[PDB]
């Protein structure tokens, strides 16, 4: 047989690869391995190449090695990146031809009876670059690729070859190379999924647990639900830096290295070790698509009183109109409310609390110093991303900001307006549901502009206005005594007040900063000066 | 315009 | 000429025959030759089936061939000296046997890579003076193929050198399914082929494909049929009591096709029908009265001689449905070219593309018989803010120019425009340009409405009471886009606060013009 007899999947060890290594033998191995007679009987070819291609650190050379080692032929010959090139004119091609000399001596030898050929080429793309698109300096390149092309597949038949190539950037290989004959079987590898982390890290914590070396305190699942957008090779970091952590605690030095000897043999590797490498050695190179939720909201909310619930009330029941209607593929909505109300959180929030597969916020802290047409090709690549998905929820913040409006003129940018209003208009590819929410604290202005009817639906979002309220914030937040707050109640309780959370916040800090027999006075003064207002 | 930077060359040699 | 196994080239090797062997065929006294021949298409087509079979047909000696740059050497006068040893034997033959000598074929495969600096000129050369040079020979045949023929160098295709040119292109659905006869006659014959796979249906769907990829969708289809015989996981297995037993459906060949196998081309993109979603309902008088005043424009500019462009404006306020209605009469106009102009695909443009993108489809326009173009957002395209005002200047005049410009003699065009604001456009004083202006109303009274809910049909009848008791004797102010999205904010709550809540939502929106 063309297999060697003792194989198993599970010795391999490649974790989250099931789909494509099934299609790999699918596609690639069948003909083999049935009877002669019927395949005779089919008169089909053999298929003689493979393309793995895909982000750094998933796997193409581990697959590659363990298909050379599953199969019982001739040892694999490797092509380690450009050794092939020489300065001397006309010897790479001898190089090249050095590789297929054998396979084609068996092939003539012994006919159609003779056994595989297996060539691996690593960082392929080096080698094999379009002939016409190149550096017009010397014509080395062209002629490699004309003889490899030529030697794959020429005017004599070569059939019991298998070559395999591996690369980071497919599309400068040149297409006469990737036709059906040469390498048609092209399959992709990307990172894994919750399930594919589990059977990775298994695989990777399989030898600590046979040997009793493991905590029991460690959970597996836990892990894989952590470590989101990680990959094989930053699995695999992780482990040894945990396991790494666990070994430093038995030697002793700054001054001569000791290694104890007593406590070494009831070493066991904790949880602790895997939470402290979370957070300090390892981070995903891939940056984290989630949005950093904790900046946009720094101090929480607390319910001070009944708008905050009729707000998210309102953006729940929106999500779920934009959820269950294929009438109107397209919702939007503007929370609109004075200035230091808190509009931000909640629109953020209520983004949060929604489970769409998309979600992404557009602020102006990102665009310092753009021109007005930056920003409109930032805008339409976000909205080019979010168009993708099935479900696709955007927030765009702080829109008079993104503007440039100021009063004095006034001045602004027309183009950012203009592009705006078209895309608030259209409507996504078939099939395809998209929410936006806007924020903004000056709503006449946009009523000017002609934009407040290009929404939908509008949401207030109003601050304290009672004394009640005010006591009941503090109360949440916890700084005041209750003998200070039977003088605060003293005063306040008779009117009523306006002011917002955020000045709220910073007034107490600044009193905070008062000797203790003074903080009260120093609150009371600043809200009655600063306070005059509706 | 601007005229086309210098550039660099690469060799090749030839036995006999 | 399918016995060879090439189908879709027979007119080709038609033309092979006529120019090349017709001479070596035609009686010898009479006739008391051609040297030269260059294949070139995209990869994949048969050249090298076409090289090798030619050289069977003929009975002459054995063809020789090169192997891409095999002549170049490290030393010096290797590589030309190479050369010279290809022809010894031809020129032995016609020293010795004169004219009646045998046929020589030469062969030269990737030819562009040793013709296109000493050592390449030089081979260059040598080919050149041996091919054609103080000697003549006439009993030579030398061919090669290229998948670049724009990197071959001129001196090489002048004649007497390089005289046959010819071209290998994409089979139509005759030579498909030519191929795929010949790939499915093997599996025919041996009964191995299912009785509900259809030949045709597959020439059909396989377009722009090639022979290669139709032979490799043939064999993932067999690879398909054959896994069902083999077991995994565990060990390598190949089944025996079934394998033996193997026909290849279509499900097999349908899931080759969808994911195995791909064309390579680019794929069109179609955006009229997202310009009509929810269609057209007719709720009162009005819209048949703008279908009417549509197809009088329509029957004018096709039935008119000295007035071949025709113009129309339509108005109306918001969310009344005016680009449907414009799109709805280019529809039933039912003209050769038709187009649709919206400011959705230019974003973040400047004016000159905007103008020079205008200016494209209007050329596009002027090359037809009769022709219908609309534009919708007026005041979008050419973009407006109240204050101020604000608007670009350029788009205006190009619009006022084109306006007014008839296409070449004997030709047809009408032109559709929709706005909300004709105020603005009367004030750029270009409400005049136009020919006639037509108007698009909303809902006015309660009888409407409800005709609109009866049609729409998301009430019921005791729901339908109540509403009919509460609007029917009142006058209303909405459009129908505003209406439905209405209807779908009430619908969300549960069946009791529906009413309620959409009452409510009426009364919110309720206005007078
Ligand atoms: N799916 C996986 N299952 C198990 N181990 C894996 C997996 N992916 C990666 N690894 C581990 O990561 C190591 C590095 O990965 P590998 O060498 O296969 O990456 P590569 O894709 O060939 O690299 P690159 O694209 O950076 O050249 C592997 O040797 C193996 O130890
Ligand atoms: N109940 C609450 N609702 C909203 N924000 C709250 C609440 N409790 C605390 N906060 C905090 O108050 C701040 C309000 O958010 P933010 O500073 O973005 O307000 P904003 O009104 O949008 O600001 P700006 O006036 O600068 O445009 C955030 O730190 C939020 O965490
Ligand atoms: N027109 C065709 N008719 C039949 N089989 C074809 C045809 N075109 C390609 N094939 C199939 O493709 C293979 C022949 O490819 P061939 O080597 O002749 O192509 P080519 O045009 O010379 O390629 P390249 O330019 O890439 O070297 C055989 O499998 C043949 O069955
Ligand atoms: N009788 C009708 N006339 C027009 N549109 C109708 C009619 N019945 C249903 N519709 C639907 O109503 C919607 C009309 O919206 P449309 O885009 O044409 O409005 P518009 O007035 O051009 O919009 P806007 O002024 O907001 O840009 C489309 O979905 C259309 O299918």
């Amino acid at each position: 047989s063309i297999i060697n007899p003792d194989w198993n999947f599970e010795k391999m060890g490649i974790g989250g690869l099931d789909k494509e290594f099934s299609d790999i033998f699918r596609r690639a191995f069948a003909s083999r391995v049935f009877p002669p007679e019927i395949v005779e009987q089919m008169g089909c070819k053999h298929v003689k190449g493979i393309l793995l291609y895909g982000p750094p650190g998933c796997g193409k050379t581990l697959l590659a090695r363990q298909i050379g080692k599953m199969l019982n032929a001739r040892e694999p010959k490797v092509v380690n990146g450009p050794e092939i090139l020489n300065k001397y004119v006309g010897e790479s091609e001898a190089n090249i031809r050095k590789l297929f000399a054998d396979a084609e001596e068996e092939q003539r030898r012994l006919g159609a009876n003779s056994g595989l050929h297996i060539i691996i080429f690593d960082e392929i793309d080096a080698i094999c670059k379009q002939r016409g698109s190149m550096a017009g300096s010397t014509g080395v390149h062209d002629t490699v690729v004309n003889q490899l092309l030529s030697k794959i597949d020429g005017v004599e038949q070569l059939n019991n070859i298998l070559v395999i190539g591996m690369t980071n950037r497919p599309d400068l290989i040149d297409e006469a190379l990737l036709r059906p004959g040469r390498l048609e079987v092209k399959m992709e590898i990307g990172l894994p999924d919750e399930k594919g982390r589990l059977q990775i890290l298994h695989i990777h914590t399989a030898r600590m647990r046979g040997h009793q070396l493991l905590s029991a305190d460690v959970d597996i699942k836990e892990l894989a639900v952590e470590t989101k957008n990680f990959s094989g090779a930053e699995l695999e970091g992780l482990v040894r830096a945990a396991q790494s952590t666990a070994m430093n605690r038995h030697i002793k030095a700054s001054t001569k290295v000791e290694v104890d000897m007593e406590k070494a043999e009831s070493l066991q590797v904790t949880r602790g070790d895997f939470l402290a490498s979370l957070e300090n050695d390892i981070k995903p190179a891939f940056g984290t698509n989630q949005e950093d939720y904790a900046s946009y909201i720094m101090n929480g909310i607390i319910k001070w009183g009944d708008p905050v619930t009729r707000v998210l009330d309102d953006g729940e029941l929106l999500v779920q109109q934009t959820k269950n209607s294929d009438r109107t593929p397209l919702v939007s909505v503007l929370l609109e409310g004075p200035p230091h109300s808190g509009k931000t959180a909640l629109a953020a929030k209520i983004a949060e609390e929604s489970n769409f597969p998309f979600i992404k916020i557009c602020s102006p802290d990102k665009m310092i110093g753009f021109s007005e047409t930056a920003k409109c090709q930032a805008m339409k690549k976000i909205f080019d991303d979010a168009y993708k998905s099935q479900l696709s929820c955007v927030v765009v913040d702080d829109i008079e900001r993104l503007l440039d409006y100021v009063p004095i003129g006034p001045r602004f940018s027309n183009l950012v307006l203009q592009a705006l209003l078209v895309l608030l208009k259209k409507a996504p590819p078939q099939g395809r549901k998209l929410l936006i929410i806007g924020t903004t604290s000056r709503k006449d202005v946009l009523q000017e502009m002609e934009m407040l009817n290009a929404f939908s639906t509008t949401i207030h979002v109003p601050n304290i206005a009672t004394g009640e309220q005010l006591l009941e914030a503090l109360e949440l937040l916890g700084n005041f005594k209750d003998k200070e707050r039977t003088t605060i109640a003293q005063q306040v309780k008779g009117k009523k007040v306006w002011i917002g959370i955020k000045k709220l916040l910073m007034l107490i800090e600044m009193s905070l900063q008062m000797d203790p027999e003074y903080r009260v006075r120093k609150f009371l003064a600043l809200l009655r000066e600063e306070g005059a207002s509706p | 315009m601007a005229e086309d930077a210098d550039m660099r060359n690469e060799l090749e040699e030839m036995q006999r």
